[PDB]
RNA sequence: GCCCCUAAGCGUGUGCUAAGUGGAAAAGGAUGUGCAGUCGCGAAGACAACCAGGAGGUUGGCUUAGAAGCAGCCACCCUU
């Protein structure tokens, strides 16, 4: 990918759904995304439009005022709060004579610049190749000044000229072959991703997947609960790959905490099909931890966006994760006084600051009931000579305290079914 | 042969004692009775014990002693302590058993030499930071 | 590439003294 | 027998060697054995 | 503190020039100039091995009594030239001196104690100019930073010089600076 | 990021690389240094990676010092545009180094690990480099 | 250029080469030999090997399902 000069940006949108408050929230979200990507928001405006214009996405008068304001502000970058077409952007650029992009372009740029591993780097690269695929003919610069780019001649018999297919068709063929190879690669690495956790889910153990829109967890909850410090940030879309740890109850059974990358509303429908890591992880997860901010202007918007994405993937993959418990964190920030408004209709709203915080005792005590569904529930009496009667009765996972007796000891705890099925004797 | 140093004022509450007495084909109550009659009668301080079960199922122990590092444990000390070396002072040991500390055991793992007292004066003291004043 | 490599490396013979035309 | 132009010992127990001309590393652990080729 | 001069041999260079110098260097000799207050230009061919050995043993400041065709010449090293890629000597300047000359000399400084267990110690410049006689030239002066609180700047104003030694440079230039040990955050920040 | 604040001329010839570096042939700031042994065109990302490796090796002590800096804007031709019609835009910040120049310096208590990290940084560079000492 | 083709030497001596390198080549690694210096031991027989040496309060450390020399931890002023 290619990164150019930033920090001089304008924002254009059309408010065709929701209310003025929602349009403003979308504008603010775009502003925050641009800020994180490394831009300085100068002016962002929304037009009350039923549907975007098929020429400039804004309209003639809107484009005029945008030209005026951008010329006065000395910026050269425009950002549309949506998914514009090559036709839209061609006019939107011819009207201003400065670079133009949209929110999906911004998100692909930030993903590309935040990518950590070759895996995600290739995923994001494929996303941007497939977004730029339509602009072969749509690339007016590629298909302009091209008089005589090929052999515009014919004849009966010997021609000797070998553009047997239109130059544009050859370009389409080559880019299609490149994209096919990349798709084959991203499908191939499915097996690599699988074998990486192959050991996991073989020895069945509860898996709690931490889900949340972007800027919700940013691995902060992971670092706070498990105790393992990983890349945690207040910026957006910082955790680019998942990570599991050992955190659990006092019980020896591990509760593998599955990290999840953020999910921004209104995805560009290019990563939801490429970045399969988190999707597969939530598919195979046993419990779900839904992260929410208690000081946001509309937490319910993100809540339902996440719920919708989850339901879509669930119906797509033929699964059903019943356990779905939410948690309204970011209350220690004290930046939201709608705490009563949230609590009057949303239980399990424990409080943790944006980056730090505590008070997850109630969280854990309420979450355990949904994962501590073991079937052991077997007691036994070990005889005088314990000897080797310590292997899986004490040196195991979910092992509990018990009483003591002269004839060895009455172990009133629970022994795992697969580990110790019948080895014990009452 | 097993040896222990954790709190010894016990009446078979924990696995180290109860199962130990009930295992290894020893009498279920004879050694416990002797243990309680002798060591607990003698204030039941820290009393390491070595298991050398003969064919008669009886191994007479002695009035053992922790090293010069933690003699206060038996003398007048609390069970508390530290794990890191060179840790802050926890307690002191008065110059009352300066020689009696050397009357318990005199040997090492290897057959190198003797004077385990002259060894322990500084061997196992600096491990946790326990002081001797 | 082999063709060009061989052509230009033939210049390292004692008779060429390291200078060889078109190489 | 992970092969590559570069190798090196992992543990103090594995030792390099020049076996049959090709260089290898013999380790008591079968997971750390490697060859240059 | 009174060192003893090191006996050495040094033959008068018959022919000079770049070719002669290169040939002598290949052989193992080294071309050097023995000048002095007496204005005595000379072109000697020293032994590279002995020259290196005496430098490493007695440092850079070592009285070399080099036999000038039977008679001896008391020479003091001023500066030496080492090729960057080979670290091999190419020439040096020698000053012909006698007993009873307080000629300026250059010395280095090391540290005996390391630092406190919660701070750090670094070197600014280990090059100090002193006034010592010709037959007694100190070397490698020690610096006391044993368990000293950070934030201090030890200049040449508290260096204990041996008998018959005087400082040249002002006691204000920074020689050592006990600076607080940084953390990982600061260590990444510096140079980012 | 290490970039020049500005440049007198934004486009300049390629830097001639010949002979041995006259200066910067010893460790001045630190104690152990990276003495290069071949002409090279180092770049901002390269030096940044080397520093990242060094500071990841070093936890909460010691010090590292950058000797060289990329002060030559190297222009790469833009997209295909065949060839000709003016010079390319500045795309890299390169520093020329000749044999003998010192790139990195460090002062670290743990000598073994210091030399280890130094060797790693050297491997990260595109040319052979020895480890040299401030003293003789 | 000098073994045959192919005219002239399977030349004379001192060393290297194990790869047919010679008779393509990089970053990198590496108990090959050829040859310079250098280390504390050290022709006391050094060193290796055969070797008596198997829980010192040695189941402490953070702790009590045991912390059972021994999952691991910050110290080894410890000797007829």
């Amino acid at each position: 990918y290619r990164q150019l000069r930033l920090e001089r940006v304008v924002l254009v949108g059309v408010w065709t759904e929701g209310s003025a408050a929602d349009a403003e929230a979308s504008l603010a979200e775009l502003a925050a995304l641009a800020e994180t990507a490394g831009s300085e928001v100068l002016e962002g405006l929304i037009q009350r439009r039923d549907k975007p214009d098929p020429s400039t996405y804004i309209g003639s008068g809107k484009a005029a005022e945008l030209r005026e304001v951008v010329l006065a502000t000395g910026a050269d970058t425009v950002i549309c709060d949506g998914e514009l077409s090559p036709a839209q952007l061609n006019a939107l650029e011819k009207a201003v004579k400065v670079k133009v992009i949209d929110r999906t372009a911004l998100i692909l740029d930030i993903f590309a610049q935040h990518a950590t591993s070759r895996e995600g780097k290739a995923q994001v690269s494929l996303a941007q190749m497939e977004y730029m695929l339509p602009r072969l003919r749509g690339w007016g610069e590629s298909m302009s000044r091209q008089a005589g780019g090929r052999a515009g001649g014919a004849g009966g018999g010997v021609g000797t000229r070998g553009p047997g297919e239109t130059k544009i068709e050859t370009d389409r063929r080559r880019i299609r072959e490149r994209m096919a190879k990349l798709r084959r690669e991203i499908r191939d690495m499915k097996k690599i991703r699988d074998t990486q956790r192959g050991s996991r889910r073989r020895s069945e153990i509860p898996s709690v997947a931490i889900v949340g829109y972007t800027n919700a967890g940013k691995s902060s909850l992971l670092n706070a609960l498990t105790g393992a410090g990983v890349l945690v940030e207040n910026a957006l879309f910082a955790t680019l790959e998942p990570t599991t740890r050992r955190g659990e109850f006092e019980d020896g059974r591990p509760f593998v905490l599955t990290d999840t990358v953020g999910f921004v509303r209104h995805l560009p429908t290019q990563l939801v099909e490429a970045f399969r890591s988190t999707l597969e992880e939530v598919v195979d997860a046993d419990l779900l931890i839904h992260v929410v901010d208690g000081s946001d202007v509309n937490p319910l918007a993100q809540i339902n966006a996440v719920r919708t994405v989850i339901n879509e993937v669930v119906a797509e993959y033929d699964i059903a994760p019943p356990p779905e418990l939410l948690v309204v964190n970011k209350i220690d920030a004290a930046t939201g006084v709608g705490l009563a408004q949230l609590r009057r209709a949303l239980p399990d709203a424990v409080f943790v600051s944006a980056r730090t915080g505590d008070g997850l005792d109630k969280l854990r005590s309420r979450m355990g009931e949904l994962v501590e569904s073991t079937d052991a529930t077997v007691d036994v009496t070990i005889p005088y000579d314990r000897g080797d009667l310590v292997a899986r009765v004490h040196t195991d996972g979910h092992v509990d305290a018990t009483e003591h007796t002269d004839a060895g000891t009455r172990i009133k705890a629970r022994v795992p079914a697969p580990l110790a099925a019948t080895l014990r004797e009452y | 042969l097993i040896k222990l140093q954790i709190q010894a004022g016990q009446a078979n509450p924990a696995p180290p004692v109860g199962p130990a007495l009930g295992q290894h084909g020893v009498n279920i109550m004879e050694f416990c009775k002797a243990y309680n009659a002798a060591t607990e009668s003698q204030r039941g301080n820290v009393i390491p014990v070595e298991i050398t079960v003969y064919e008669d199922r009886s191994f007479t122990f002695a009035l053992k002693t922790p090293p010069a590092a933690k003699l206060l444990l038996k003398a007048a000390g609390v069970q508390k302590g530290s794990g890191e070396p060179h840790k802050t002072k926890v307690a002191k040991v008065t110059w009352d058993q300066v020689r009696e500390i050397a009357e318990t055991k005199k040997a090492d793992l290897n057959a190198n030499d003797i004077d385990a007292a002259a060894k322990i004066i500084a061997g196992t003291a600096r491990s946790m930071g326990i002081t001797v004043e | 590439a082999k063709r060009g490599r061989k052509k230009r490396d033939r210049k390292h013979s004692k008779a060429n003294h390291g200078k060889r035309p078109n190489a | 027998m992970k092969v590559n132009p570069s190798v090196k010992p992992i543990c103090d127990k594995c030792r390099v060697i020049r076996r049959h001309g090709r260089v290898m590393v013999i380790c008591s652990d079968p997971r750390h054995k490697q060859r240059q080729g | 503190t009174a060192n003893i001069p090191n006996k050495l041999t040094a033959n008068v260079r018959t022919r000079t020039g770049k070719g002669a110098s290169r040939q002598a260097r290949r052989d193992g000799k080294v071309p050097a100039v023995l000048y002095g207050h007496g204005t005595d230009p000379q072109h000697l061919e020293l032994n590279a091995r002995d020259f290196a050995a005496v430098l490493r043993s007695h440092g850079t400041n070592a009285i070399l009594t080099l036999d000038i065709e039977g008679t001896e010449q008391l020479a003091l090293t001023k500066a030496l030239d080492v090729h960057p890629i080979r670290r091999n000597i190419q020439h040096a300047d020698l000053l012909v001196v006698q007993r009873g000359e307080k000629v300026t000399v250059e010395v280095t400084v090391l540290v005996e104690g390391d630092a406190t267990p919660g701070t750090l110690v670094t070197q600014d410049a280990n090059t100090i100019e002193i006034e010592a006689e010709a037959l007694s030239i100190p070397e490698q002066l020690t610096v006391s930073v044993e368990g000293v609180e950070a934030g201090t700047q030890i200049t040449a104003g508290q260096i204990s010089l041996p008998e018959g030694v005087n400082l040249i440079s002002d006691p204000e230039l920074l020689v050592v600076n006990v600076v607080e040990a940084p953390s990982a955050e600061a260590l990444e920040e510096e140079g980012a | 990021m290490l970039i020049p604040r500005k440049v007198k001329h934004r486009k300049q010839h390629h830097p001639e690389q010949r002979g041995i570096a006259s200066g910067g042939t010893s460790v001045s700031f630190g104690d152990y240094g990276i003495q290069a042994l071949e002409h090279a065109y180092i770049t901002n990302r390269q030096i940044e990676s080397a520093r990242i490796a060094i500071n990841r090796h070093i936890k909460r002590g010691g010090k590292v010092w950058i000797n060289i800096f990329p002060d030559r804007p190297l222009t790469k031709k833009p997209a295909e545009t065949r060839m000709g019609s003016g010079k390319g835009s500045p795309e890299w910040w390169v520093a020329n180094v000749k044999p003998g120049r010192v790139l990195f310096e460090l002062s670290y208590p743990d000598e073994k690990t210091a030399r280890d990290a130094l060797t790693r940084a050297i491997h990260k560079l595109p040319i052979k480099a020895r480890i040299v000492t401030r003293e003789e």
